[PDB]
């Protein structure tokens, strides 16, 4: 279902597109640890850097299986630090 | 958020080091105002003797988390004009909520929190040896029954000793399984979070729960809470001084059950939870926050400046 949508885009276009999803999510997933946090954040910053902890790592899981509808790893917010590798984990996946 | 009852949980005790709650403890005044009630209780200095004692919960760790959850607890009150209509505790919380809703002097709970803390050291030293609490999340109770299901035919003492959410459980059973179950809930998808040893949060201490009653619990006098206790066991809302010295001593051989807490907080008519002290669980969790707007009254929180 997400290949159906990436497919024509640039494979830099692809990492727009994935790299703001799991912003958007991040974001989301950052609100309930502490609301304080703004809408943007840096998506080069590890997620514990950011201030996830346990709980938020497999809130963002959800979200993201949620959208994606692939098989990621419980553990993707600690295997994979960053928004961007998520990202970068997530395109890998879909093809 | 706003369009019903405030409700104050206290949270079960984490792994709290001097390091993480320190300044707090020395800056706030509440904490300052509690200290020294609770030194006088006691005859020695709480805070210098938490700051060099040994472990994550020492029988000093133990006092201080009562402290500052319950500081805290005020903190919140006057600083952000909270009027809770009902509280509740999980676990440790139920020491909390004893000083908290009135249902014993601040004194008396330091008393009790001490002589529990005690009585839990000396047990552990004979009884449930090599027993362990595994916390993970993502298990859904489909999941779990596969793993559990397994146990019961491998014949292996177990016990589910907390419900936090639909696939958040505590399950306390012998360490020669360890390593056995981190194996299976990482094959159903699963993740382990963290093995308590000796397994203090389990409920699987009939033994506990009478010597608990003869030497600590008797002595002492339990006045009617100022507000309803909702209780961690059925999430029945308590009144009497007398229900919540059961509450106590039912947490020996009667297991967490924190949907309960919120289905019945839920009932009581709650929209809004202030979570006072060191947690990363109870405030986090969806179980809570799905269900509550938040307010972690952290000691992270309370140094913030504005
Ligand atoms: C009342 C009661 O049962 N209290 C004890 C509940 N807690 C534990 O057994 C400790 C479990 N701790 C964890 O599972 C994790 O360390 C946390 C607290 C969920 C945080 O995980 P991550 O953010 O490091
Ligand atoms: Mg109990």
């Amino acid at each position: 279902a997400l290949a159906r949508r990436l497919a024509g885009l640039s494979p830099a276009e692809q990492e727009q597109h994935l790299v703001d999803m799991v912003h958007r999510h991040t974001v989301a997933a950052l609100q309930a640890v502490a609301p304080l946090t703004p809408d943007q954040v840096d998506v080069q910053r590890p997620f514990l850097e950011l201030g996830f902890d346990s709980l938020a790592a497999v809130d963002l899981h959800k979200r993201l299986t949620g959208e994606t509808g692939l098989e990621l790893p419980v553990t993707v917010a600690f295997d994979f630090p960053t928004p961007v590798l998520v990202a970068e984990e997530i395109r890998r996946i879909a093809f | 958020g706003a369009a019903g009852a405030t409700a104050m949980l206290f949270p079960g005790m984490g792994p709290a080091a001097f390091s993480d709650v320190g300044r707090f403890m020395v800056t706030n005044r509440y904490t300052r105002e509690l200290l020294a009630e609770a030194d006088d209780t006691l005859g020695y200095s709480l805070v210098d003797r938490f700051r060099q004692a040994e472990g994550d919960y020492s029988e000093y760790a133990q006092i201080a988390f009562l402290v500052n959850c319950v500081a805290l607890a005020r903190w919140a009150e006057q600083t952000m004009d909270l009027t809770p209509r009902i509280c509740a505790g999980a676990c440790f919380g139920e020491k909390s909520v004893a000083a908290y809703s009135g249902a014993l002097t601040f004194a008396d709970a330091v008393r009790m929190t001490a002589g529990l803390a005690r009585c839990m050291d000396e047990y552990f030293r004979t009884e449930h040896l090599g027993v362990v609490t595994h916390s993970f999340v993502r298990a859904p109770r489909e999941r779990l029954d596969e793993i559990l299901a397994e146990l019961d035919e491998r014949g292996e003492w177990h016990e589910i000793s907390c419900h936090i959410d639909h696939d958040f459980f505590m399950l306390t059973l012998h360490e020669r399984n360890s390593v056995w179950l981190e194996g299976r809930l990482r094959s159903v998808g699963a993740m382990p979070l963290y093995a308590m040893r000796p397994p203090m949060h389990a409920a699987a201490f009939g033994g506990l729960r009478d010597k608990a009653e003869e030497e600590v619990i008797a002595p002492l006098t339990f006045h009617d809470p100022t507000l309803p206790v909702v209780a961690d066991q059925d999430g029945k809302v308590l009144t009497t001084g007398d229900e919540v010295r059961t509450m106590l001593l039912e947490s020996f051989v009667r297991p967490l059950r924190w949907p309960d807490v919120i289905s019945s907080l839920q009932d009581q008519g709650v929209t809004r939870v202030c979570v006072a002290g060191p947690d990363s669980l109870f405030g986090r969790v969806g179980t809570t926050t799905r269900a509550f707007e938040v307010i972690a009254a952290t000691p992270r929180l309370a140094l913030q400046p504005r």
